[PDB]
C-alpha cells in the first residue's frame, strides 16, 4: 500500500506539473482536485483490501 | 500516460491468466470449473485492457472521456466472478439466475449511463445502484447461508472472497460518480489508475486468494 | 483515520481553491504539490499509528 | 486558517492535560510522577499552541515561515516524554543523562536549523538526525533491556509507548525536510496540520495509552 501510494502520487504530480506548464490556473486546479480526491479514494481502496 | 496504464493493466491480467491456467493444469474434476472460470475472468479483462492500450474504444464525448471496453469487460467478467462465488456457495439454477440478473442490471446501467450525456445518466446510475444493493444482500445473506452448508474450508474461502468483493465493488460507483462518467472531478488518468488497481485486485487478487486455499480444500 | 483524511483533504482543497482564485498557475501548483505530499505523509502517519 | 489549527491543537492538549490531571488525583506514591509528567508534557504544549494561535512567535524569514514556539515546546516536552519512558524502563541517573543529552541535541538542532537561512541549516539537521538515531538505539536497545527486568505489565506498556514514539518521531524529520524549514514543498498550513496531528498523538495519545494500562499495572 505504501509503495503504490507513492506511485499514485507521482502520477498525480505528473498531471499537476503538466497542467502548470500551460500557465492556466484553472487547469492546475482541475488536476489538483483530481489528485486530492484520487488519493483519498486510494486510501479507501487500501483500507478495504486490508480489512 | 493512459496507454502506459492500460498496458500495465493488460500485463497484470495476463500474468494472472497464465498463473491460474497453469495452477489448474492438474486440477481434479471438481476443481476444474473454478480454475477455468478464473482464466476467463482475467483473460477477458486482459483483452479489454489491450484494446484500450491500442487506443481503441476511447469515447471522448460531452467534454468527458469514457472507455467502452471497460464497461463491456465488466458486463462479461463480473457475472463470472458472481458465478465463481455462486459455485462456492452451492447455488442451484434459480438462485444463480437471480444474482446474475441483478449483476447484469448493475453493469448495463453503468455502461448506458456512461454513454448518456445529461442528467438522465444519473437515473441509469440509480438503477444500477439499487440493483447493486440487491446483489450485496444476496451475497451477504442467502448465498452466505447456502455456503454455510458446505465444508468449513469452502465457507471460509467464500467469506474471504465475498468480503473482498462487497467492499471493493462498493467503491466502483463512487469512482463512476466522481469520475468522467459523473461530475468529472477525477481526470481520465486518475480515473484509469484507480480502476486498474481495483480491477487487478478484484480479479487477479481474487484469484490468488482462491489458489492459496486450493491445497487446504483438497486436504479436508 | 478515514475521517481525518477527509478533513485533511478539505483543508488541502481549501488551499488549492484559494490559490486558484488568484489566477497564478504557479501558486496553484505549489498548493497542489503540498497537498499531494501532505496526503502521502498523512498515510505514513496513519499507518504508523495503527502498527 | 493557521490560527484555527493552532487553537485546535491547544484545545486538544488542554483536554489531555485535564484528563491526565484528573486521572491522577488519587494516584499512589509510586504512580504519582507518571501522571504529573504527562500533565507537564501536554500542559506545556497547550501553552505553545495558544501562543501561536494568538499569532505570537511566527517567524516569516528567508521566504519561509517557521514557528519558534513549536521548537521551544519540543525542546522542553520531548525530554519529559523520554523521562517517562526512562521511568518505566527503570533507568538510573547515568542512563537518564545519556538519553536526555541525545534528545536535547536533536531538538536544539531542529530549532537552530529552522532559524538558519542557507545550506548550513542542513548541517544542523544532520547533527539532529544522527543524535536521533542514537536515541532510537537506546530506546530499542539498552532501555528495552532495562524494561525487561520489570513486571510483564510495565514491559508491555514500555514496548507499546516505545513503538509509538520511535515510529512517529521518525516522521518529524521528514516534515522538517519537506516543510518550510527545509525545501518548503509543504505549505505552512499543511505543515502545521500534520504537526498538530503528530503532536496530539505523541503526547495525548501517548498519555491515554498509559492511562488505559494503569489499572492493569496496579492489579498485577
Ligand atoms: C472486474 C471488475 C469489477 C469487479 C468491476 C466491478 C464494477 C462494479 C461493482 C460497478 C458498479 C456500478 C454501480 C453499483 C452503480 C452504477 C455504475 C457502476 C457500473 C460503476
Ligand atoms: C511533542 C512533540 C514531539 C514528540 C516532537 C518530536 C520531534 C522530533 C522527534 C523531531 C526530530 C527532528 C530530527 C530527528 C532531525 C532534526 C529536525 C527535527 C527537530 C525535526
Ligand atoms: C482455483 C481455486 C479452486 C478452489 C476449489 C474449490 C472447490 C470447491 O469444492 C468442490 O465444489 C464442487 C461443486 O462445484 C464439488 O463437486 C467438489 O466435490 C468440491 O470439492
Ligand atoms: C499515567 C500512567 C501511570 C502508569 C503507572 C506506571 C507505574 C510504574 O510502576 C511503578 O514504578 C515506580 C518507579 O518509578 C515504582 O516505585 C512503583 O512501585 C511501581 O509500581
Amino acid at each position: 500500500v505504501g509503495a503504490l501510494t507513492v506511485l499514485f502520487g507521482a502520477i498525480a504530480y505528473g498531471e499537476v506539473t503538466a497542467a502548470a506548464a500551460t500557465g492556466d490556473a484553472a487547469a492546475v486546479q482541475e488536476a489538483a482536485v483530481s489528485a486530492i480526491l484520487g488519493l483519498i479514494i486510494l486510501l479507501g481502496i487500501n483500507l478495504g483490501l486490508v480489512a | 500516460g493512459l496507454t502506459t496504464l492500460f498496458w500495465l493493466g493488460a500485463i497484470g491480467m495476463l500474468v494472472g491468466t497464465l498463473a491460474f491456467a497453469w495452477a489448474g493444469r492438474d486440477a481434479g474434476s471438481g476443481e476444474r470449473r473454478y480454475y477455468v472460470t478464473l482464466v476467463g475472468i482475467s483473460g477477458i479483462a486482459a483483452v479489454a485492457y489491450v484494446v484500450m492500450a491500442l487506443g481503441v474504444g476511447w469515447v471522448p464525448v460531452a467534454e468527458r472521456t469514457v472507455f467502452a471496453p471497460r464497461y463491456i469487460d465488466w458486463i462479461l467478467t463480473t457475472p463470472l466472478i458472481v458465478y465463481f462465488l455462486g459455485l462456492l456457495a452451492g447455488l442451484d439454477s434459480r438462485e444463480f439466475g437471480i444474482v446474475i440478473t441483478l449483476n447484469t442490471v448493475v453493469m448495463l446501467a453503468g455502461f448506458a449511463g456512461a454513454m448518456v450525456p445529461g442528467i438522465e445518466r444519473y437515473a441509469l446510475f440509480g438503477m444500477g445502484a439499487v440493483a447493486f444493493l440487491g446483489l450485496v444482500y444476496y451475497l451477504v445473506g442467502p448465498m452466505t447461508e447456502s455456503a454455510s452448508q458446505r465444508s468449513s474450508g469452502i465457507k471460509s474461502l467464500y467469506v474471504r472472497l465475498r468480503n473482498l468483493t462487497v467492499i471493493l465493488w462498493a467503491i466502483y460507483p463512487f469512482i463512476w460518480l466522481l469520475g468522467p462518467p459523473g461530475v468529472a472531478l477525477l481526470t481520465p488518468t486518475v480515473d484509469v489508475a484507480l480502476i486498474v488497481y481495483l480491477d487487478l485486485v478484484t480479479k487477479v487478487g481474487f484469484g490468488f486468494i482462491a489458489l492459496d486455499a486450493a491445497a487446504t480444500l483438497r486436504a479436508e
